[PDB]
């Protein structure tokens, strides 16, 4: 039973861990909104091979994931879980966290995302050959931006995305349950101060994030059958460990 | 594994 002070300093350690591991500062993202891929540039991207577009994306996701691993490592409670359970939660949740973080890099006004140094719409990504998945991600980021998360809310919400007692394969399900609740308490406690609790009913449905991540792993299965050597020779080993079977 | 390495 965490006391209000224990819950307050859990808030503290989560928001600090996120500050230190947020990859890009929000203001650097907002500043770049005016930098948008031009017609020729978007065509250039569309005309790339599938193998080259996937390989670029694999690198950029791996880089994002490295920051999430760090976020978890600094998360109060996470390192106190058993090794197996740490792996289980990261394997299931690293991508989910990244997708949540990425709404920061989504510009709802022109419907673009920050990618390779500029902003571009979902058609930039055609060469990947998973336009349904990509359009789903754009819709998801669109839906998250309407909640106007602060950075502290992202910290708290991503901690919860990661600390999810419902993942299969846990050796100590009960420990994770306890940390999750303390984090739910932490999130509620923070939302009460700011008088922000009305975002809770507008949060993405349970399952929606897991669904997006499932589609991604499936589209990588299609791609890997088409280019098994590229994945083996050029994909980051971490990406392969996380998303490859 | 890599996750294990990244974690320590
Ligand atoms: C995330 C921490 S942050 O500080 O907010 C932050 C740091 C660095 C960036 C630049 C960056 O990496 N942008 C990318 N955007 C997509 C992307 C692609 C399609 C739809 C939406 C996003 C990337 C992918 O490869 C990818 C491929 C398939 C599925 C999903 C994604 S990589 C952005 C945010």
């Amino acid at each position: 039973y965490a006391s209000l002070t224990e819950i307050e300093h859990l808030v503290q350690s989560v928001c600090k861990s996120y500050r230190e591991t947020c990859q890009l500062r929000l203001e650097d993202l907002l500043r770049q909104r005016s930098n948008i891929f031009s017609r020729e540039e978007v065509t250039g991207y569309q005309r790339k091979s599938m193998w080259e577009m996937w390989e670029r994306c694999a690198h950029h996701l791996t880089e994002a994931i490295q920051y999430v691993v760090e976020f978890a490592k600094r998360l109060s409670g996470f390192m106190e879980l058993c090794q197996n359970d740490q792996i289980v939660l990261l394997k299931a949740g690293a991508m989910e966290v990244v997708l949540v973080r990425m709404c920061r890099a989504y510009n709802a006004d022109n419907r673009t995302v920050f990618f390779e140094g500029k902003y571009g719409g979902m058609e930039l990504f055609r060469a990947l050959g998973c336009s349904e998945l990509i359009s789903s991600i754009f819709d998801f980021s669109h839906s998250l931006s309407a909640l106007h998360f602060s950075e502290d809310e992202i910290a708290l919400y991503t901690a919860l995305v990661l600390i999810n007692a419902h993942r299969p394969g846990l050796q100590e399900k009960r420990k994770v349950e306890q940390l999750q609740y303390n984090l739910e308490l932490a999130f509620h406690h923070h939302l009460s101060k700011t008088h922000r609790q009305s975002i809770l009913a507008k949060l993405p449905p349970k399952g929606k994030l897991r669904s997006l991540c499932s589609q991604h792993v499936e589209r990588l299965q299609i791609f890997q059958h088409l280019h098994p050597i590229v994945v083996q020779a050029a994909f980051p080993p971490l990406y392969k460990e996380l998303f490859s079977t | 594994t890599l996750l294990q390495l990244l974690l320590g």
